[PDB]
DNA sequence: CCTGCATCCGTGAATCGAG
DNA sequence: TATAATGGGAGCTGTCACGGATGCAGG
């Protein structure tokens, strides 16, 4: 909303349109620099002002939440490498 | 399928005592509360332990846990050495052990038998935040203890005792667990004192009262300004997820944003400004920057007195002292000439 | 000894929602009990297609 | 339109385009013929039936009096070709003539909305 | 005892705005 | 801590059409 200076609602049908047009890096740019992505966006607001190029996007906190939301319904939800090897997206803060 | 229902079917099933029953059963009980007290003078052992022991094989096997009051751990081969140790008394002696047997099956049937009232009494506290089973639960917690703590010998109907402790129970119940930010039990009587005195004078006056008429009302040390932030305590939380609209399209929470994580600007602000006071103590020497960074905490992230850094540097005091007031007075005059670090004022 | 297998017709509701990529199934429709026979057999997401990546 | 009374838009041709998609068996369905054959048939006034006999079985179609006819009597048809008027089921198609009349169905059919 | 039909419960039901 | 008190209370009724599981009588 105008009121609230918010941004506009990219939608999933609006993700559908970049998606039948292929461009992928637009799309990552909606998914992580423009929006949900932190440390991404810090850094890209950083690039831009300094000049340089924007970083590589990172993994969205969105997810993260639905992550931690699927572990309160006591659902493990593992990310993996090719190896089947157990990828820590938190970065060693939710493990002991 | 409706639990309520339920509970009071399994109510039903449990007949409602006699005079002379009711009697007989807290004769038992408070006989076998005697009975465990003088095991205990014989045993030598904890009337806890007893209790809890003779406790476990009325109710058989189906129960067996650790009580937080007992030192020991409370497991089935400790209640099989102690039972089998209580066994191993005379006749005049083990007597007492049937005597506390009978009385905790005795108290198992009191308290089974006078769930109805309970029911009867918190079907009347409905609505103060807690659910209806809630309450009758809480006040099976007080129909418990005024089994515990009652006397037969004063002629008085149990139902009579009963009703306090269930009544106290189930207020003390209703006083801690419906605020979402819990408030104690006394703050809360002083609040709800606060709702009946401005509803007093509402009712008198005809309209709403000011903070200074119920500070009046309220008697000595209340003034408006302890009764406005009484009720600024007394204020509950709000949900976020409440309706903003008619549809189911919006929340409430939408509309409010997050304080805490840093906005971009926030964070390329901060580096910036980093990056330009290493700019800046870079035109310094490395010592009389690194007596800096030691002092104010850049490096490390903490600040030394001067006799830390002169341990350090290998001089006295006040020639670190001394470097520092250099150090500052040179960034002053680079401050004064290149007018660089002025935007992060502030 | 070989499979005998037959041809199944599915409409696209069931057979969207019969992919293997959980992700994917899971974000559609009926997201209980997607997840729940998900999560007995173990599955895994290989990302193939585009949704679980876009949830990624 | 206006509110005009025309021909049937967008709104009569959806359903049918759903229909499709999702697989479903149509309310009014048309009964097809598992094996081929040829038309005997049978008319009473209460009761109508539709023989379809070949060299090696026969299978009876018991249908309602009132239901339209496809196929002229005595002729020599297809396993799964529609004999009454109306939509085919996609899986009766499917379990005859197999997939590729099915998809070939599928396609032209919602291509026709 | 096993097939078939009636019937039950649970699940869906466009997008973006503002509010 | 004590007269005695002993089975609740409000339902929301004008969507619909699908898949799939339960259960029923019927051949
Ligand atoms: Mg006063
Ligand atoms: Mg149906």
């Amino acid at each position: 909303g105008k009121a609230q200076f918010g941004g506009q609602r990219f939608g999933e049908m609006e993700v559908w349109a970049l998606e039948a047009y292929g461009a992928a890096h637009t799309l990552q740019e909606m998914l992580t620099l423009k929006s949900d992505d932190i440390e991404g966006r810090n850094a890209a607001y950083e690039a831009i002002i300094k000049g340089e190029d924007v970083p590589e996007p990172s993994v969205p906190e969105s997810f993260r939440v639905l992550v931690k939301e699927l572990q309160a319904l006591a659902l493990d939800v593992q990310t993996l490498d090719e190896k089947d090897n157990p990828v820590d997206i938190f970065e060693g803060l939710a493990s002991k | 399928s409706d639990p309520v229902r339920q509970y009071l079917h399994e109510i039903g099933q449990v007949p409602l005592l006699t005079l002379e029953e009711e009697v007989e059963l807290a004769r038992k009980v408070e006989e076998g509360m005697e009975a465990i007290k003088k095991l205990s003078e014989i045993t030598g052992l904890d009337p806890d332990l007893i209790r809890e022991v003779v406790r476990a094989k009325i109710l058989g096997s189906a129960r067996v846990r650790h009580i937080p009051g007992l030192k020991e751990t409370l497991d089935p081969k400790t209640v099989e050495e102690i039972d089998q140790k209580l066994k191993s008394l005379p006749k005049e002696h083990k007597r007492y052990l049937h005597i506390a047997r009978e009385g905790e099956a005795a108290r198992q049937h009191l308290i089974e038998a006078n769930l109805r009232l309970v029911v009867s009494i918190a079907k009347k506290y409905t609505g103060r935040g807690l659910s209806f089973l809630d309450l009758i639960q809480e006040g099976n917690q007080g129909l418990i203890r005024a089994v515990e703590k009652f006397e037969y010998k004063r002629r008085f109907k149990f139902s009579t005792y009963a009703t306090w402790w269930i009544r106290q129970a189930i207020n003390r119940a209703i006083a801690d667990q419906a605020r979402t930010i819990r408030i104690p039990v006394h703050m809360v009587e002083t609040i709800n004192k606060l709702s009946r005195t401005a509803r007093q004078l509402q009712q008198e006056l005809g309209r709403e009262p000011t903070y200074e008429e119920i500070a009046e009302a309220m008697g000595p040390g209340w003034d408006a300004k302890r009764v406005e932030e009484t009720l600024k305590i007394a204020q509950e939380p709000v949900s976020l997820e409440t309706p903003i609209g008619d549809e189911k399209d919006s929340f409430y929470g939408d509309f409010i944003p997050d304080e805490h994580l840093p906005s971009p600007v926030d964070a390329a602000t901060q580096s910036l400004l980093s990056e330009e006071l290493e700019k800046a103590l870079s035109k310094l020497s490395e010592r009389e920057a690194m007596v800096l960074k030691l002092r104010k905490g850049l490096i490390d992230g903490r600040e030394h007195t001067l006799e830390e850094v002169g341990a350090f540097f290998g001089v006295t005091r006040e020639r670190i002292r001394q470097i520092e007031n250099k150090a500052l007075r040179k960034l002053k005059y680079h401050e004064s000439r290149t007018r660089k670090l002025r935007d992060f004022l502030d | 000894t070989p499979v005998a297998w037959k041809p199944l017709l599915m409409g696209v509701t069931k057979s969207a929602l019969s992919t293997k990529s959980w992700l994917s199934a899971a974000s559609f429709q009926n997201t209980t009990h997607v997840l729940t026979e998900a999560a007995i057999a173990g599955k895994k997401d290989e990302l193939i297609g585009l949704k679980e990546n876009v949830i990624l | 339109t206006g509110g005009v009374a025309g021909a049937a838009d967008i709104t009569q041709g959806l359903p049918r385009v759903i229909e499709l998609f999702e697989a479903r068996r149509p309310k009014a369905k048309a009964v097809i013929s598992e094996i081929d054959g040829v038309v005997r048939i049978e008319e009473t006034e209460e009761k109508l039936s539709v023989f379809v006999e070949s060299e090696g079985f026969s299978k009876e179609y018991k249908l309602p009096k009132e239901a339209r006819l496809l196929v002229k009597d005595g002729d020599y048809v297809e396993a799964g070709q529609p004999l009454t008027r109306g939509a085919i089921d996609p899986h009766q198609l499917l379990e005859a003539k197999g997939p590729e009349a099915v998809e070939r169905y599928l396609v032209e059919e919602i291509q026709k909305v």
